[PDB]
């Protein structure tokens, strides 16, 4: 049991993921 | 299972908790008290109102339960007032069925709706008595339905 | 409008009068809830009736009629 | 609502209540405003699940009208 | 705004300086003998028409509608003539054969790029 | 067909549809809804005045 | 309950997500 | 004269029937109280 | 195109925010487009179906992955009652210390699984977690399989004809064969060889099923019909679920009724029930001709149900056309079956509760029931829904001359009449008796109540057995036809599961029964008034007979003749959603007030305090959200702190629909321009200007966002209510 | 733009065009009424779509009916 991987894996799907998916999507209003 | 209800135990446990629960206020008054004959007046419509429960039935909730059968012992708790109350609106939508086909052929029927036409209106009320033998011969000549009214598109 | 609250002062003074316990009200005010309105008895409907002291029965107020009749000096 | 929510329940913690022997205080929610009103679960919970018990039992007795008017008003 | 909006300008004449009410709001000083009146949109403009013509006369009155190339246009009227009276100038567009009631049905639009009523 | 005669209407979108109305004024002069028909009801604009052309011009007798 | 099988599951659902992104850009 | 009309609209009459019939399940419920039965 | 709606140019057109919200919202309309032609449809719906079952295999392949990696699910297997069954872990940043302690079962800190699935699993007969992992893989690998279909069924020479679609012919022939005759018989292949063996004891992985049959003799001497050797040695009695003692052998017995210790149904019981069902469902398979041609052509199969009578219309000539042809019809259908289907589901779950040690933790029970009732009445609401777009966008009433649809379109005044009519009879008779009754048992007197026994349920009980009542009736008189044609095959073993009064099979009934189904009854035929109305005057009304013609979702028609909110289609599941919230409400809040006075034992407390509204707000309300209601003190938490804060979280979203649903657009609309003056006019931020123009919501946008909150705050406050609630009277 | 169309309807009372705060409506001269006109919309691109010409229409059911088609700057009546 690999107690370390949602300490990864929680903030970069929680927090960084609804910042480059604003970039791709935002962005892809105009593209 | 509905226990008749004049000797059901949780009925009887209603018949003390409530005539003495009712009887503590009872005792705070005197005994020529306006308010302690007036409690006098309401614990002798307490034991009625359990009496006069006898023939019903009550479970194992001690509450008076219905039965809506027809089995005919159970006429008087259900179907009894049900013909009653179907005369009684039957009564009240024959009369204003009757004043609608009355002040549709008027002068104004806008002005016969804001002020009624008393004398027309306790003509019809009182008339309409008997609708299961008028309404239904107004039936037979094809009168109380119509056809080809108003409608939306199909 | 003045008409209707000449009105219901007039309501409020009579149930004072008639209905209330003010005059018992007015021996001991911290013992005995304030009571006017006397509830008519039908089906049930008078347990309302408060037995607030008094020696007589009502719902209770609480508009405050009694304290202003006291301060208005109503005996 | 929020007005009376605060009046009634800063003055239910911090003003009223009974006093007892040798002058002491007693509050009738006790004191249970200032650790309480911070949040909404403490407003909601220590105040209108709390203060409505006594609405809510109000069955069988002259408080019983206004657990009529209290569920006809929410209808 | 005025660099990359339609500005509408309203140009018009009186006769006596009269006191109106502005779209934007208040009283508005309504020079006598000739006044423009930039505004923001043409509901504005034409409730100003409204505004002036219910009351009292103030025709010679048309919104040059800056667009903001820099030219004008020119719509209330174009004829010269008020536009529910009738001239025979004006080209009828917009219409139909009959009502509604003969109009098609959507399943019989549907995957064509059509109208509900064009027939 | 003249006026003042009760007259049924077959136009499904019309308020007053399969519903008797009275006839006020026919022009002879092809309009194409030229039987000006009005009515006892009410539609949704207040206005029982409306008007028709012949082939909804259905008469009883 | 182990640790390499994680990793798998991982590998599997990164090769799903090129797949559903995949999907993405031709609809 | 004409008070007699207004004792005739929909609102007055509404009340002097309401209030009439109210009576009657106010009167018939002084009388006979606790009634399920019939 | 070119712009934000990379599919329809009428929005791309628009400078504002309404390219957005709209761009968004008809993303997959997909019958109104720009370019998109009808095999460029069918084409897109294959594969987005494709998309959708592999968000569904994701989906179970993450429940697999953390009840593999994060649970405790062999630890719950080795104590099922006792322990509380674990969902995934927290990884709270946010948790300072006090939290932390507030959740401590095992290492993990994680959830308690109250979705029952631990139960599910545990009668499928995983043990462990490691055949977790390898489902759990076992489903990241299908998930891609259809994901790569989805890309496959895209790519042009693979984008089938329309006329493949148009094979409605084939399609039932192939699902009801293989879809679920295959797949209910292969499951009987799972319960036969892993349920009825790692029940009793055999643990029955992939490297021995290959050589250990589940019978002790088997397939080489049973072409015969000897078939009740594989019901020969049920397990009767003195058996505890999972283990190989106390139980007998064989395969497809059918008892009937629960296990007498975990009040689940026999295995043996599911096999050879999926077997017969499998069975059945292979003969429906072959129904209709194909290529060979040996079955039912279907414009043969409607247009000869023409009754001579000639009441129904000139039978059903055009509906052949308008489902394959149409959509929304077939739409309509597949929500319609599928939401009684679930209604069904719900009513089966805590009824027979299928699963081991179910009806032992009361949560999961109370939570499978409210999510398919729930899911269950969202869509009946679809499939009137995609009624009315049927009948707006769909909808051709000249293949259907004077046919069975475009009868219902012409008496459709009686149908609304009369729905309006029980809606108004069920409202002042649910209404009328609990007024009654509160205002009565107000006035200190219970037994002034109108209570009607609810005598047909109480009937029906006594034709399925429940000798509590005494009617003695086909199954409750021993004596009967029917109780002693099945005497040995299925009946003694399920009377005893009828005449038990702690399980949750024909529960005993008050009149609580009574005037709650008058309630409920009451819900269906007020939603169904809406949903039939804004179905059926959804082509044309005498208001506006153009409906037909704005398309389904239209605002409105302005004030004019009289004012117009809300005449579109949309009210029908706009004002339909508020009364499926409602009558779901009230469906789940007398079962769960049901069942929290049968497991807390007193039954008399809610039959005796049901049937006035107090009893309602005073005995379940206000008791039972005494725990959840301390989720959180100053004086400290505990573990149901999270459902105490989605409590009142969901307050505040069920409130926020509320400004939207009451406070319409023009307010805002006029507002937003004061906030574009005030952003346009300040200095520092006017550089920062907008792209998109700020525009207050259209009002079709506007009515949807409140629903939505609406439903987000209702369903979120009542999950949270269920589970804090059951989950703090007990646990 | 907000299709506006005009039906035979249109007996040309002219409350549509008096009614509009517009001038998307002016009236043509149609000999097939008694009036000798029918109402015209040609400057649909200023149509805001408000229907209070529809509220103002006294025919039999809506001569003029405006169908809410596109949203530009001027038909979205936004003044920024
Ligand atoms: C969904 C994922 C998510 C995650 C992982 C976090 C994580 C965190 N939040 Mg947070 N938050 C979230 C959603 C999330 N939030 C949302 C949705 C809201 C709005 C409701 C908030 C509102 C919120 C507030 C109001 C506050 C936090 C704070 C914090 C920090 C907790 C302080 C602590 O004890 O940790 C220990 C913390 C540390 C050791 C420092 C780590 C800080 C960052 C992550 C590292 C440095 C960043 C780096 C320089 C920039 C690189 C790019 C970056 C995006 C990673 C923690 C890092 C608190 C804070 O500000 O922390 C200081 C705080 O006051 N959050
Ligand atoms: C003239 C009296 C009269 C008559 C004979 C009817 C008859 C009918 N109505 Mg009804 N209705 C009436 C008045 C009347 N209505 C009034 C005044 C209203 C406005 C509140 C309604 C509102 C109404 C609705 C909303 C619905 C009906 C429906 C129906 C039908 C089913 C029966 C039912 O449940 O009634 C319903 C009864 C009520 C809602 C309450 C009764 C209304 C008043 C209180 C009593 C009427 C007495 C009348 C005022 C006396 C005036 C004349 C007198 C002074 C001379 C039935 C044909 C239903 C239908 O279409 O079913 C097919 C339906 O959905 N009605
Ligand atoms: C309009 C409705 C109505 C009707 C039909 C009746 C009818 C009746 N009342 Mg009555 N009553 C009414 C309103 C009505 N009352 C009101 C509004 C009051 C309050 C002022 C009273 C106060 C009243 C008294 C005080 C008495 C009656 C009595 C009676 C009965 C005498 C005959 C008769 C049944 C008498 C009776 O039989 O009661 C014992 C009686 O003593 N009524
Ligand atoms: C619509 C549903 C409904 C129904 C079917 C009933 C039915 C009943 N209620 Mg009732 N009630 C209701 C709603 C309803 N209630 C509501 C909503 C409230 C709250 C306001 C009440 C409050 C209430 C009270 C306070 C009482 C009742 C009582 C009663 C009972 C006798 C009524 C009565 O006065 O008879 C007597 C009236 C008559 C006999 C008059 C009929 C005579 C006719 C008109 C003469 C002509 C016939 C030819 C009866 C079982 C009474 C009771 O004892 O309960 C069992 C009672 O005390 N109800
Ligand atoms: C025998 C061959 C076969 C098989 C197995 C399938 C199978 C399938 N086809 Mg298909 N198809 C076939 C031939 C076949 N097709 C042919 C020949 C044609 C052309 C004529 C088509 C044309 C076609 C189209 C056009 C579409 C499909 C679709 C689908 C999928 C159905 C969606 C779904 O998941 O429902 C699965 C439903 C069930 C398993 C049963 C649900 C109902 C039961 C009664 C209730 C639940 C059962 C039980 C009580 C609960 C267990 C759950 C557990 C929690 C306890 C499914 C994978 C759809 C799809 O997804 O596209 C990719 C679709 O849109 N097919
Ligand atoms: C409806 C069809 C169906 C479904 C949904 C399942 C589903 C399942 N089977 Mg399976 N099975 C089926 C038919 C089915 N089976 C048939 C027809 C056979 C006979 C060949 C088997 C023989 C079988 C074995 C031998 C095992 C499974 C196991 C499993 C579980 C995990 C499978 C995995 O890791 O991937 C899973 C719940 C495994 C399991 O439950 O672990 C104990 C396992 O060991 N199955
Ligand atoms: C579609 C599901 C399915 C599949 C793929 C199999 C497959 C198999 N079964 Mg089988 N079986 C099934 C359902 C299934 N069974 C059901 C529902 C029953 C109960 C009637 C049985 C009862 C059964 C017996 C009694 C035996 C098999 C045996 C076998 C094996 C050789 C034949 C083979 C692996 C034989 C074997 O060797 O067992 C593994 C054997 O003796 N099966
Ligand atoms: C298998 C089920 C199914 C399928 C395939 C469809 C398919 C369709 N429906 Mg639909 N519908 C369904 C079930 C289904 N529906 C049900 C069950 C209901 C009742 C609730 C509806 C109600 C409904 C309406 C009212 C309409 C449709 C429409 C449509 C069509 C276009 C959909 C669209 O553009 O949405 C685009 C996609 C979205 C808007 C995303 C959905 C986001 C929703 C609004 C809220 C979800 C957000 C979530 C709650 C927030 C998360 C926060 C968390 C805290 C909870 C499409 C054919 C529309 C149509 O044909 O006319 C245009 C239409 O107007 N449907
Ligand atoms: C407490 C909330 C509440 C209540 C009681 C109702 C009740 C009703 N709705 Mg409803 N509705 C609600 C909220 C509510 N709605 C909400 C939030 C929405 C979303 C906007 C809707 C949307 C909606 C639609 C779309 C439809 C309904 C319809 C109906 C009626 C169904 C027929 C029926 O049961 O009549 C029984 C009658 C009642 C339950 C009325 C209550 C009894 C009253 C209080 C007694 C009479 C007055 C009393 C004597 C007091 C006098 C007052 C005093 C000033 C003198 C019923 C009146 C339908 C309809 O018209 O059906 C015919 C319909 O199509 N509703
Ligand atoms: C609008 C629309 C629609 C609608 C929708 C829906 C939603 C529907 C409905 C439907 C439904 C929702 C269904 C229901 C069903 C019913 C039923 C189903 C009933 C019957 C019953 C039965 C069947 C039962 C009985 C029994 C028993 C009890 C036991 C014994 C035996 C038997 C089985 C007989 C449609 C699409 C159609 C069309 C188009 C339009
Ligand atoms: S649409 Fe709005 S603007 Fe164009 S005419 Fe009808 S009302 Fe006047």
């Amino acid at each position: 049991s690999a107690s370390y991987l949602p300490s990864i894996l929680v903030p970069t799907v929680g927090l960084i993921l609804p910042f480059a998916s604003m970039a791709i999507l935002f962005i892809a209003i105009e593209k | 299972v509905l226990t008749p209800c004049q000797q059901s135990e949780a009925f009887h446990k209603r018949e003390i908790n409530e005539v003495r629960t009712l009887e503590n206020r009872q005792a705070n008054y005197e005994a020529n008290s306006p308010s302690y004959l007036a409690l006098q007046s309401q614990i002798d419509q307490v034991h009625k109102r359990f009496d006069k429960y006898g023939t019903l039935l009550c479970g194992q909730d001690g509450l008076p339960h219905l039965i809506t059968d027809g089995d005919w012992r159970h006429a008087r708790e259900f179907t009894i007032p049900a013909l009653l109350f179907l005369y009684i609106t039957g009564w009240i939508g024959w009369v204003g069925r009757s004043y609608l086909k009355y002040t549709k052929e008027t002068k104004n029927p806008t002005e016969q709706e804001i002020i009624l036409d008393v004398p027309m209106a306790l003509k019809y009320m009182l008339s309409g008595f008997l609708w299961p033998l008028s309404a239904w011969q107004e039936y037979r000549s094809g009168q109380l339905l119509a056809k080809e009214d108003e409608i939306t598109v199909s | 409008q003045l008409a209707i609250i000449f009105i219901w002062l007039s309501g409020m003074y009579f149930h004072g009068a008639r209905f209330s316990n003010y005059v018992a009200w007015l021996s001991n005010p911290t013992g005995i809830k304030p009571s006017a309105q006397v509830v008519w008895p039908i089906v049930g409907q008078q347990i309302l009736n408060a037995d607030v002291g008094g020696g007589m029965q009502g719902i209770q107020i609480t508009s405050g009629l009694f304290q202003l009749w006291r301060a208005s000096g109503i005996v | 609502s929020i007005v009376i929510f605060h009046f009634s329940w800063k003055m239910q913690s911090d003003v009223w209540g009974t006093v007892t022997s040798n002058g002491a205080i007693s509050h009738i929610t006790g004191g249970n405003f200032a650790q309480s009103a911070i949040t909404i679960n403490g407003w909601l919970r220590d105040f209108l699940w709390a203060q409505a018990s006594q609405v809510i039992q109000s069955y069988g007795s002259s408080l019983s009208a206004y657990g009529l008017m209290f569920l006809g008003a929410h209808f | 705004c005025a660099e990359t909006e339609e500005k509408y300008a309203m140009t018009w004449s009186s006769d006596q300086q009269h006191i109106f009410e502005m779209p934007t709001g208040g009283a508005a000083v309504m020079n006598s003998g000739d006044n423009l009146l930039y505004l923001a949109r043409k509901e504005q403009a034409l409730a100003l028409a409204t505004q002036l013509r219910t009351q009292f006369k103030i025709q010679d009155y048309k919104i040059y509608r800056i667009f903001p190339s820099g030219e004008v246009q020119y719509l209330h009227p174009k004829d010269g003539v008020l536009p529910y009276q009738v001239n025979k100038g004006r080209e009828q567009v917009g219409r139909v054969k009959s009502t509604i009631g003969k109009n098609v049905n959507p399943a019989q639009v549907k995957f064509t790029s059509k109208a509900t009523y064009d027939r | 067909i003249k006026k003042g005669s009760l007259v049924k209407i077959l136009r499904p979108e019309s308020f007053w549809y399969n519903e008797v109305g009275t006839v006020v004024n026919v022009e002879t002069s092809k309009v194409l809804y030229p039987v000006l028909v009005r009515f006892d009801k009410v539609n949704y604009s207040g206005l029982n005045s409306t008007n028709f052309s012949l082939d909804e011009l259905v008469e009883i007798k | 309950i182990t640790d390499n099988q994680v990793f798998v599951a991982l590998i599997m659902a990164l090769v799903c997500g090129y797949l559903a992104v995949k999907l993405a850009k031709q609809l | 004269m004409n008070l007699k009309k207004y004792l005739s609209t929909a609102p007055v009459v509404a009340t002097l029937w309401l209030f009439l019939t109210a009576g009657i399940l106010i009167e018939l419920n002084r009388f006979f109280p606790d009634s399920l039965f019939y | 195109a070119t712009k934000f709606p990379k599919f329809s140019q009428a929005l791309a057109s628009d400078p504002t925010t309404r390219r957005i919200w709209y761009g968004i919202a008809t993303a997959h309309d997909f019958e109104s487009h720009d370019g998109m032609t009808e095999e460029n449809l069918y084409q897109k719906i294959f594969a987005s179906h494709f998309g959708h079952l592999a968000i569904i295999f994701l989906w179970t392949s993450g429940n697999l992955f953390h009840v593999a990696w994060q649970g405790n699910f062999e630890q719950w297997v080795a104590n099922p009652l006792k322990t509380k069954p674990l969902a995934h872990a927290i990884w709270d940043p946010h948790f300072g210390q006090a939290a932390l302690k507030a959740f401590t079962r095992g290492d993990t800190v994680a959830n308690i699984s109250y979705s029952g699935v631990y139960h599910w699993w545990y009668t499928i007969g995983i043990r462990n977690n490691v055949e977790l992992y390898t489902g759990a893989l076992g489903l990241l690998v299908l998930s891609a399989v259809f994901l790569l279909a989805g890309w496959l069924h895209i790519q042009p020479k693979f984008k089938p004809s329309l006329s493949w679609f148009k094979n409605n012919e084939s399609r039932l022939n192939h699902h009801l064969a293989g879809l679920f005759g295959v797949s209910s018989l292969a499951w009987t292949g799972h319960l036969v060889h892993v349920a009825i063996p790692a029940s009793r004891g055999q643990h029955v992985g992939w490297d021995n099923f290959i050589m250990t049959p589940p019978h002790p003799a088997g397939l080489q001497p049973f072409f015969t019909g000897n078939w009740s050797v594989y019901a020969q040695s049920p397990d009767s009695m003195q058996h505890v679920f999972g283990t190989s003692q106390g139980a007998g052998t064989a395969i497809l017995t059918f008892l009937g009724g629960f296990h007498p210790q975990t009040q689940s149904l026999w295995l043996t019981d599911m096999a050879h029930h999926h077997l017969a069902i499998a069975v059945i469902f292979i003969v429906a398979g072959h129904m209709y001709r194909t290529n060979f041609g040996i079955g039912h052509n279907l414009k043969t199969i409607l247009e000869a149900h023409r009754p001579p009578s000639g009441r129904l219309g000139k039978g059903h000539i055009g509906i052949y056309q308008t489902l394959t042809n149409s959509l929304h019809f077939q739409l309509g259908l597949a929500l319609a079956s599928l939401s009684v289907v679930t209604s069904l589901v719900a009513q089966h779950m805590y009824a027979m509760p299928p699963y081991a040690y179910m009806a032992f933790d009361y949560v999961t029970q109370s939570a499978l029931y409210t999510h398919h009732q729930y899911i269950a009445g969202l869509l009946i609401v679809g499939a009137f829904a995609h009624g009315a777009i049927f009948f707006i966008r769909d909808y051709d009433p000249e293949q259907n001359q004077d046919n069975v649809l475009a009868r219902m379109l012409a008496h459709k005044e009686a149908v609304i009449s009369h729905l309006s009519w029980v809606s108004l009879f069920l409202g002042f008779h649910t209404l009328g008796l609990y007024v009654h009754n509160d205002v009565v048992v107000a006035f200190g007197n219970p037994e002034k109540q109108i209570l009607i026994e609810p005598i047909f349920a109480q009937w029906i009980q006594a034709t399925s057995g429940k000798m509590l009542y005494g009617f003695q009736v086909l199954l409750s008189s021993s004596t009967s036809n029917a109780s002693v044609a099945a005497q040995q095959l299925w009946l003694p073993g399920w009377l005893e599961a009828v005449n038990n009064e702690s399980n949750s099979l024909f529960l005993t009934i008050g009149p609580g029964d009574f005037l709650v189904h008058h309630a409920i009854a009451l819900g269906l035929h007020t939603t169904t008034l809406i949903l039939v109305k804004g179905a059926l005057d959804a082509r044309g009304s005498k208001l506006m007979p153009d409906k037909k013609d704005f398309g389904y979702s239209f605002p409105c028609d302005g004030p004019g003749r009289g004012g117009t909110c809300d005449i579109s289609a949309w009210d029908a599941f706009y004002l339909a959603m508020f009364w499926m919230l409602n009558t779901i409400g009230w469906v789940t809040f007398y079962w769960h007030w049901k069942h929290l006075s049968l497991w807390q034992g007193n039954v008399a407390q809610f039959n005796e305090s049901s049937t006035y509204l107090m009893g309602w707000l005073r005995d379940y309300l206000w008791l039972n959200s005494s725990p959840l209601i301390n989720g959180y003190n100053p004086y400290g938490m505990n573990s149901l702190a999270v459902w105490s804060w989605m409590f009142l979280f969901a307050h505040l979203v069920w409130a926020t629909g509320f400004m939207f649903l009451i406070s319409w657009r023009g307010y805002w609309q006029e507002l937003i321009e004061t906030l574009a003056w005030a952003h346009e006019r300040t200095p520092l931020a006017n550089l920062i200007r907008w792209k998109d123009k700020p525009v207050a919501l259209s009002i079709v946008q506007a009515r949807l966002v409140g629903l939505v909150h609406f439903t987000v705050g209702y369903i979120l406050t009542y999950a949270a209510f269920v589970i804090a609630s059951t989950a703090g009277k007990f646990s | 733009a907000h299709t506006v169309k005009i039906y035979d309807n249109c007996i040309g009372c002219t409350q549509c065009v008096r009614a509009c705060p517009l001038d998307v409506l002016e009236m043509v001269p149609w000999d097939g009424c008694k009036a000798g006109q029918m109402a015209s919309a040609p400057r649909t691109e200023d149509c805001v779509g408000c229907k209070r010409c529809e509220t103002a229409c006294p025919t039999d059911f809506l001569s003029i009916r405006v169908y809410l088609g596109g949203e530009t700057t001027r038909s979205m009546g936004l003044a920024y």
